[PDB]
């Protein structure tokens, strides 16, 4: 109806959503646990329905409303601001991702915690941080914006430290509260120097204004910066620490004893994007700062190598889910330091999506195991968890970017529009091709461990969970409903990142406008490729492959299969050589 | 976590249930959504939008960008 | 799960409970405190209605 | 201020797994020791690649 | 003045058991007033004070 | 104020309408979101019976019933701004005073 | 300390006897007197210790005159402003 | 270590009216915590110059030269604004006394 | 066993001591005291590492175990005094000190584990505490006056002191009805 | 539903886990040891010395124990058990005992 594409109505569900989350909040003894997860349940697939219908509308076609609640607040001497929302691509796009998974992590947190005594207030802070960071990235000026930065780090805060009868969940909690006290500080201060310079705060005319900019320079006690380096010196610093790279990640593995909801949404989108979405919301002042051109790549590239090799070493699940997230976090800015703005979308819908179900399952697997995250105390969990083990093996092999699968698009991506002007450009490259080889090994090492190797749990588990009594077709480890909501999570992200791939990889563009005037030749690496470049991918392909025979064929124990181990390798080397003659030359 | 008891004379809230929840959910919800519609009828006066498909904007109309005269 | 117990099986299961505040119910004493601020909050917003909003 | 104070499990306000490394100048040397494996490795795959 | 003093001695007789006590005893006229008169005396102070800055006595309307 | 944009003959936009092409134009309110229109108020006036009714309901089941009021109050409250900031001479990107 | 009195003579105090009987009867020569009053407070069952237990009308009734009178007031000062006896209303209203 | 046997306590005025909300329950105190509640307080120095070298001389000195440093500090950003012809610092008087929203009216 | 190890501001020997002993302070120990926490900790590492390890060898397991086994037992027949037995303390420790592990798994039953004091537990002298008597029936007489003792009014929860004077019903028939009776009787 | 009375806490018979069956397990875990003569002589009264269970045995034994019970035991405690006795209390009474 054209009523719907001129009055958009996802304003009106975020609020039923918003306001159903504070009432719970204030009148908890009305509700008990059934009518607030009901109500909230109500609410929340409401907003979820009204952003779905306008997703495809503001993605393919070019619609985008500014959205002013009334006049907000005076900031200066006859000055005032007003409350505006921005719905445009850049919002949607990391609003979309955030309300679809926390629609599913909140049927999966019902499940969860099935028996705690307070899971009412897990379910409402859960709610609070996804109001809160569809808040932020919907931002139509830079005061809304710090409303939200202010906002995620403090829901954040009591997701985090949320058995505060402990006062080492507060010191890991306190840890947080400081880097984001840091964020805010550089963040207002950036907004503050914005202000003196152009007298305004909204973004969209922000955007289109600073680069009149350019030429500019503040006189600092000693020096004279130019400023467009120091305006995204602070951004950058800021979205340094909320996204956790190299140095200012330390609080980020501090986070794990969180609960797995929490974790599911706070390391797959939300707050490790937050840092991201600033990158894609002020593209013309990163566009124009030397800054940025040297300390993205860097620094993503660095990151994204820490944490590959640290996440490949973990015995941990949720540390080894976090070492992953600071990876693939690293990996997002150097794809914002190629240029091409598709790419960098296309990476954060599929870590998204696929970090938050291995979460999912990761947290499954730890409930059984009865609140023991260690996989060395694990192992041949595959018939008592036999669900968690094929979406797992599903989700690791998405994320892990293996080859033929939907993860593996984006590091090609990422390896298409790789600058290689820089001047520390062999390490940066080597970095980055260190990180991409460490999916497998970590995949393969929580999968294997978790799954399919000797019994090195407890032998309660293992019996308990195996009297003959228990044996019926009600008989689970889980709920039907953490099932049904990993399932439906998995066929959301394919539906959603097929579709995202169709509207920017094919031959015909479909995307809507990303408001941005720098254009490079990468897509030509991608439209019409040269040999020496299919050769140069073809050599990391090698690399993966070689790699996956080492996790397959290496045996580090003694077994009564060493022998036909060693013979199995080289049936399959002559196999796969004779097979290759005969698919090439004969027939 | 094994059940415990609660003292009675604490407003905490372990382990509520509430018998009459249906129509505390429904008297809880529906409000709400009429609170919302009102605020989102009042907000839609201030929102704005791109033109559709199709049509461009005269340079010369009222509704295009304008300057200052000094 | 296999050995689950229902609220009305459950004996520790509570219901709502507990004193909003900690003043007494059947206190007897004319204590004028709550009375003095509902009077600064009503006449604070009704101020705000009548002279300031239009 | 030092001490998160409780009356159940008081703890430091700072934890320290790597205790193992009794200090930090003795922690940074064994960091860099490690890490020229690390730096040897990009060596060898940033050759690889220049060569080909 | 008015509207605070019988507002606090009419609301100031006990706790809560108590006034609903007091009021359910109270006949029906009773409680009329001492619900509704303070309301009349405090909006007529703020209604007068809303006529005090409102100049709608001018004549150059039309 | 200025037009701020370079000129356009009048040649060029028959043309522009020759080829199919059609002038932006600001579209009025309709009726729902006019604060000024009958239906506006019968809606409200609607909003107004249900909340006492379901008011009168939840305090006989023992509901909340603070957000029922806060719909009664709600109506006239939003009243106001809706049609507080329509007599505004300010201009956002919607029309032109 | 306090130094109010608690015979109140507003109202009587909702109480109950039978909880808490006195002996009266059958002594031994070595226990104490019994007691005296024994009587216990009686709550009107009705009650929830939750929640403010206020089922009037007049704070709504107030706020809700309050904002029509805001409202009505706004209206005459507009028509005031615009030097009119009634508000001119437009036959078409736009976004701002 | 055995638990303290002299330190300050808590002490109060003659006469003093007891606070008595919550039913005046009070409950014996924990002589280390008395102890650390009021030794700061009542904490001083040994000899002549022992601060400075207390804790750090370097950071010490660093904290005791700091209002010069902001001093030195103001003078050069003062001089980037002279230049600049940007806010300096002083009083400005442009209002000639008008104080900011005042009445200003005549009697008779 | 408290597992505060990293949670105290603790030196390496301190957290060595108490990984070998169950002790920060193992001088205070009898031979066979030390003897037996040194192998108890030996075999608890090794478990940790050849059982439930990364690609276990039970075999292996099995061979180490032995000989930890056959030392230990030649360890506790030795003299405290002797140079070899402190050879053997020596190695000892530093097996446990190569098989440190940051990471190690603590167990949930342990006083400072990860998921421990997860929940407070309200002893009887909060269930039975009710000022009001909605719960728990409450005296108009607000206590029971025990012998040896004046008969005192309780300590209210809320001492706010912002009352009025005593209220009485309006037209209040308050005339002095027993003086009155007596004057007219004379 | 709680009674929405005062009900105080309830010790029942201060055992979190089935005594017999403690023991039971306890003393199959005893038996199953090397240097165990014979099972049928072992009672909860029985001293580690009287079955032959020197203190490298008994750290070995005690080792599964804490391993076959789900939880750990702290040296002290071990060292203060004098008998099977001992032992099967302090397991029973824990709480973590599954
Ligand atoms: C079309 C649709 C296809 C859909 C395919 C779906 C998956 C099919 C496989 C199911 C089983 C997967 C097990 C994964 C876990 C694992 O490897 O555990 C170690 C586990 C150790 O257990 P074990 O049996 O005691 O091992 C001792 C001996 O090694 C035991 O030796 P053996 O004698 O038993 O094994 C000999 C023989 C036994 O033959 C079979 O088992 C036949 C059935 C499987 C055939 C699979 C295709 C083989 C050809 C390619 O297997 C081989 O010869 C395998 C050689 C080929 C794999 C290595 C080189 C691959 C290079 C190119 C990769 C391109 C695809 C990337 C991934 C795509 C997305 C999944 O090893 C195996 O399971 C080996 C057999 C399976 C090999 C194929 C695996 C395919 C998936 C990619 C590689 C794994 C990456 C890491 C994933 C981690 C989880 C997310
Ligand atoms: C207690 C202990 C507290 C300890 C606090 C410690 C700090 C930490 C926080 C702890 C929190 C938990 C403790 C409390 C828990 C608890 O008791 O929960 C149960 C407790 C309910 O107790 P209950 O046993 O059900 O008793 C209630 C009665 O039965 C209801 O009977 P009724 O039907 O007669 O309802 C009476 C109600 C009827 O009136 C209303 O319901 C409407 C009230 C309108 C207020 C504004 C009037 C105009 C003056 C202000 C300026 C406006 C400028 C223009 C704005 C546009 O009027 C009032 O209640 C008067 C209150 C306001 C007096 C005026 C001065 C303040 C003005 C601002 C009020 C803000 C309220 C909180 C908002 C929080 C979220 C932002 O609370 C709740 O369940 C929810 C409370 C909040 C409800 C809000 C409902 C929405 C109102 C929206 C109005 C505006 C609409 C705008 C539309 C769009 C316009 C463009
Ligand atoms: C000729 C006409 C001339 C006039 C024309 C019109 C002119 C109008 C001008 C404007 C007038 C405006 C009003 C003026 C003031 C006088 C109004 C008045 O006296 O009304 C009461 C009066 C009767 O009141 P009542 O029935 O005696 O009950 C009041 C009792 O004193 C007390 O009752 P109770 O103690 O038995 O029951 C307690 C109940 C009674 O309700 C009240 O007392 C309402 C006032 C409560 C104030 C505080 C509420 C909380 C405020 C929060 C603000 C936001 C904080 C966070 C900000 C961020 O309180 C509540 O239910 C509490 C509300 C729930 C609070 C929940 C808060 C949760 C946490 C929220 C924050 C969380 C984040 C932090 O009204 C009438 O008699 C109406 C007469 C209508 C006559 C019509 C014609 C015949
Ligand atoms: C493995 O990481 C590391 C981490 O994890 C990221 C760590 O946490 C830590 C621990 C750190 C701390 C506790 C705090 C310290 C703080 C820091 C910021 C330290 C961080 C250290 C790093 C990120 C490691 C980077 C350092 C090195 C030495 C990496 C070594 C890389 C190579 C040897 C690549 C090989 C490069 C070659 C061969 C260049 C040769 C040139 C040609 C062949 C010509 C072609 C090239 C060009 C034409 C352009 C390039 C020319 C130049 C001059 C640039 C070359 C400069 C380079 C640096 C390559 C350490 C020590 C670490 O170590
Ligand atoms: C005008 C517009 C205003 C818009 C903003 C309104 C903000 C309201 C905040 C909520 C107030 C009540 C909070 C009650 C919490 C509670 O009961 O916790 C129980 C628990 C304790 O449970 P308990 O069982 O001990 O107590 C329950 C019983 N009561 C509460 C009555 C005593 O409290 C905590 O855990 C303490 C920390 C609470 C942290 C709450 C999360 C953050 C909330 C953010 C709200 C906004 C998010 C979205 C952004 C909106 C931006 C506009
Ligand atoms: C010019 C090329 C230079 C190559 C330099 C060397 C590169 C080596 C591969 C990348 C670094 C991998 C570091 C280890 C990551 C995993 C750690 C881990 O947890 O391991 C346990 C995993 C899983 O085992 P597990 O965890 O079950 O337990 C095994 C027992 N422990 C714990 C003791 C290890 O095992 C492995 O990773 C097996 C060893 C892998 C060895 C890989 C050898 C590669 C040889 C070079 C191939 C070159 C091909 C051509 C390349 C061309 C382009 C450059
Ligand atoms: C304080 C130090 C001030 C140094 C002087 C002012 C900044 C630089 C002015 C000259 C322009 C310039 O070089 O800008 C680029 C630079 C970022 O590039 P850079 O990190 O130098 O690249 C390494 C090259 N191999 O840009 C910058 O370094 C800009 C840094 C701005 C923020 C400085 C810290 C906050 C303000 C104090
Ligand atoms: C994805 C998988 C989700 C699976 C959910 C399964 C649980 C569920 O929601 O069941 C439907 C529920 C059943 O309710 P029932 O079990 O009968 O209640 C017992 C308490 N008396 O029934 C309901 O939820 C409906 C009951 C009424 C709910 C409130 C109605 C008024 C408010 C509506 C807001 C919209
Ligand atoms: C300039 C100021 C920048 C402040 C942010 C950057 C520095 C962060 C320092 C982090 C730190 O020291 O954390 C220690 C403690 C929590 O650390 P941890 O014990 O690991 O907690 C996990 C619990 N299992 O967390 C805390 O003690 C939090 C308080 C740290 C105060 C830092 C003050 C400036 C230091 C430079």
């Amino acid at each position: 109806l054209d009523f719907l594409n001129e009055y958009p109505i996802i304003l009106l569900t975020g609020l039923l959503f918003l306001f159903t989350t504070i009432f719970s909040l204030i009148c908890l003894s009305y509700l008990g646990l059934y009518g607030v997860f009901i109500l909230n349940l109500a609410s929340i697939l409401l907003f979820w329905l009204s952003m779905l219908y306008y997703f495809n509308l503001i993605v393919s076609e070019n619609y985008y409303y500014y959205i002013s609640l009334g006049k907000w607040m005076y900031l200066s001497n006859g000055f005032r601001v007003s409350f505006d929302l921005l719905i445009d691509l850049t919002s949607i796009s990391f609003s979309f991702l955030t309300l679809t998974i926390g629609v599913f992590v909140y049927i999966y947190t019902f499940s969860y915690f099935r028996y705690e005594p307070l899971v009412e207030r897990l379910i409402l802070f859960l709610n609070s941080f996804m109001i809160s960071m569809i808040l932020l990235v919907s931002s139509g000026n830079f005061i809304v914006l710090f409303l939200g930065w202010e906002l995620i780090g403090l829901t954040s805060f009591f997701l985090i430290n949320f058995w505060s009868t402990r006062v080492g969940t507060l010191k890991a909690a306190f840890k947080a509260f400081s880097f984001n006290k840091l964020s805010d500080l550089f963040l207002f201060f950036a907004i503050l120097i914005i202000f003196s310079t152009t007298y305004n705060l909204d973004i969209l005319s922000f955007n289109n204004q600073i680069y009149l900019y350019e030429s500019y320079n503040i006189d600092m006690f000693y020096w004279s910066i130019n400023l467009i380096e120091i305006i995204s010196f602070f951004f950058i610093s800021c979205a340094f620490i909320k996204s956790a790279q190299f140095g200012a990640h330390i609080w980020l593995p501090d986070s794990m004893e969180a609960p797995v909801p929490a974790s599911a949404l706070i390391h797959s989108a939300t707050l490790v994007s937050a840092g991201i979405y600033l990158l894609l919301r002020l593209s013309p002042l990163f566009e124009l700062s030397k800054y940025a051109y040297f300390i993205l790549p860097l620094i993503g590239s660095v990151t994204a190598f820490y944490g590959g090799l640290v996440s490949a070493f973990q015995s941990d699940t949720k540390k080894t889910l976090a070492y992953s997230t600071i990876s693939h976090c690293g990996f997002l800015m150097v794809s914002y330091s190629t240029g091409v703005l598709e790419f960098v979308i296309l990476y954060l819908y599929v870590h998204g999506f696929f970090k938050a179900a291995t979460f999912l399952c990761v947290g499954n697997v730890n409930r059984f195991n009865r609140n023991i995250q260690d996989f060395k105390r694990m192992g041949g969990f595959y018939k008592y968890l036999p669900f968690e083990c094929l979406a797992s093996f599903v989700c690791m092999i998405n994320l892990s970017g293996l080859p033929l699968t939907l993860g593996f698009y984006i590091k090609h991506l990422l390896f298409i529009g790789l600058v290689e002007s820089y001047t520390l450009y062999p390490l940066i490259f080597s970095s980055l091709i260190l990180g991409a080889i460490a999916g497998v090994f970590y995949s393969y090492r929580l999968f294997y461990s978790i799954f399919f190797d000797t019994k090195k749990g407890k032998k309660a588990i293992y019996l308990q969970a195996s009297r003959i009594i228990l044996n019926s077709k009600f008989y689970s480890n889980t709920s039907l409903a953490s099932n049904l909501s990993i399932t439906f999570l998995v066929l959301i992200s394919y539906t959603v990142i097929l579709y995202l791939y169709c509207t920017t990889l094919n031959n015909y563009y479909s995307l809507s406008d990303l408001k941005s005037i720098y254009i490079n030749n990468a897509y030509s690496y991608f439209y019409k490729p040269d040999y020496n470049f299919l050769n140069a991918v073809s050599i990391l392909n090698w690399f993966v492959i070689i790699l996956l025979i080492s996790v397959i064929y290496l045996n580090w124990r003694w077994s009564y299969y060493y022998t036909k181990s060693i013979d199995s390798l080289s049936k399959f080397i002559l196999f796969s050589f004779f097979f290759f003659i005969f698919s090439k030359y004969i027939l | 976590f094994q059940k415990y008891p609660i003292p009675r004379y604490l407003h905490v809230g372990q382990w509520i249930v509430n018998k009459n929840w249906k129509w505390n959910t429904f008297h809880m919800f529906f409000p709400t959504a009429i609170l919302c519609f009102m605020v989102w009828r009042n907000s839609m006066i201030s929102t704005a939008k791109p033109p559709n498909y199709g049509e461009y904007v005269d340079p010369q109309s009222p509704v295009a960008p304008k300057a200052i005269k000094y | 799960d296999a050995y689950y117990h229902d609220d009305t099986h459950e004996g520790l299961m509570n219901e709502p409970h507990g004193y909003l505040t900690m003043d007494d119910p059947m206190d007897l004493r004319p204590n004028y405190e709550k009375s003095a601020l509902e009077l600064l909050f009503l006449v604070s917003g009704g101020a705000i209605l009548a002279l300031m909003l239009g | 201020n030092m001490w998160m104070y409780d009356q159940v499990y008081p703890e430091y306000v700072i934890s320290y797994n790597e205790i193992h490394l009794v200090d930090q100048w003795k922690g940074l040397k064994e960091s860099f020791s490690q890490s020229a494996y690390w730096w040897a490795m990009m060596a060898m795959v940033f050759g690889f690649y220049f060569i080909n | 003045v008015v509207g605070v003093l019988v507002y606090i001695f009419f609301n100031s007789v006990g706790g809560m058991i108590i006034r609903s006590r007091i009021k359910a005893a109270q006949p029906n006229p009773n409680q009329v007033k001492v619900l509704v008169m303070p309301f009349v005396a405090l909006g007529v102070s703020l209604v007068i004070s809303r006529a005090g800055i409102n100049g709608d006595d001018f004549g150059y309307k039309g | 104020m200025q037009n701020a944009y370079p000129e356009i003959t009048d040649q060029h936009r028959e043309f522009l309408k020759k080829q199919g092409l059609k002038v932006y134009e600001p579209k009025p309110l309709p009726d729902q979101i006019n604060p000024f229109s009958k239906t506006y108020w019968i809606t409200n006036a609607f909003i107004i019976g249900v909340s006492f009714l379901a008011r009168r309901h939840a305090l006989k089941v023992g509901a909340p019933r603070i957000f029922w009021s806060g719909c009664i109050v709600g109506v006239p409250l939003a009243a106001i701004i809706s049609r507080g900031k329509s007599d505004q001479l300010d201009e956002l990107v919607g029309a032109r005073k | 300390r306090q130094n109010f009195a608690k015979n109140i003579t507003t109202t009587d105090i909702p109480k109950d006897s039978h909880h808490f009987a006195a002996k009266r009867s059958g002594f031994t020569q070595t226990e104490q007197a019994p007691f005296a009053y024994n009587d216990v407070y009686q709550y009107p069952k009705d009650y929830k210790p939750w929640n403010y237990n206020y089922k009037g009308n007049g704070v709504l009734l107030a706020l809700f005159l309050g904002s029509a009178f805001s409202l009505v007031a706004y209206e005459r000062s507009y028509a005031s402003k615009t030097g009119r006896y009634q508000r001119k209303v437009q036959q078409n209203y736009y976004q701002i | 270590a055995a638990p303290p046997a002299a330190f300050f306590l808590y002490f109060f005025v003659p006469d003093n009216f007891p606070s008595a909300q919550s039913g005046f329950r009070t409950a014996s105190r924990n002589p280390f915590q008395v102890q650390f509640v009021f030794a700061y307080d009542n904490w001083e120095y040994k000899y002549c110059g022992q601060w400075w070298s207390m804790g750090s001389l370097a950071v010490n000195v660093l904290f005791f030269v700091v209002p010069l440093f902001l001093w030195l500090i103001l003078q050069t950003q003062s001089d980037q604004s002279s230049n600049r012809d940007d806010n300096s610092l002083t009083f400005y008087f442009s209002n000639a006394g008008f104080f900011f929203f005042q009445i200003y009216t005549n009697t008779g | 066993s408290k597992a505060y190890y990293f949670v105290k501001n603790f030196s390496w020997a301190e957290v060595s001591n108490l990984l070998c002993y169950g002790t920060k302070y193992p001088t205070v120990l009898n031979h066979q005291q030390k003897v037996t926490r040194l192998y108890r900790a030996t075999l608890r590492r090794v478990y940790a590492h050849q059982v439930e390890g990364y690609k276990t060898d039970f075999k292996q397991y099995n061979e180490n175990i032995t000989d930890i086994g056959k030392d230990f037992n030649k360890m506790l027949a030795l003299k405290p005094e002797s140079l070899e037995l402190q050879a053997y303390f020596k190695k000892y420790e530093d097996l446990q000190e190569e098989l440190f592990d940051p990471a190690m798994i603590i167990d949930e039953s342990r006083p400072y584990a990860a998921s421990s004091g997860r929940y407070y537990i309200f002893d009887d002298y909060l269930l039975k505490f009710d000022p009001f008597g909605f719960y728990s029936p409450k005296l108009l007489s607000e206590n029971r006056p025990e012998e040896a003792m004046p008969f005192y009014e309780d300590y209210p929860q809320n001492d706010s002191h912002w009352n009025l004077w005593e209220q009485f019903p309006e037209d209040f028939e308050d005339s002095n009805a027993e003086r009155e009776a007596i004057l007219k009787s004379n | 539903y709680a009674p929405q009375k005062v009900v105080l806490r309830n010790e029942k018979s201060g055992y979190y886990a089935n005594p017999d069956d403690v023991a039971r397990r306890l003393i199959r875990l005893i038996s199953l040891h090397d240097k165990v003569q014979n099972p049928s002589a072992i009672t909860l009264k029985s001293t580690w010395s009287e079955i032959g269970v020197d203190p490298l045995s008994y750290v070995e034994i005690m080792l599964e124990a804490e391993n076959e019970f789900y939880i750990e035991l702290a040296d002290e405690d071990l060292e203060r058990f004098r008998t099977v006795e001992d032992a099967v209390e302090f397991i029973a009474r824990n709480f973590f005992t599954n």
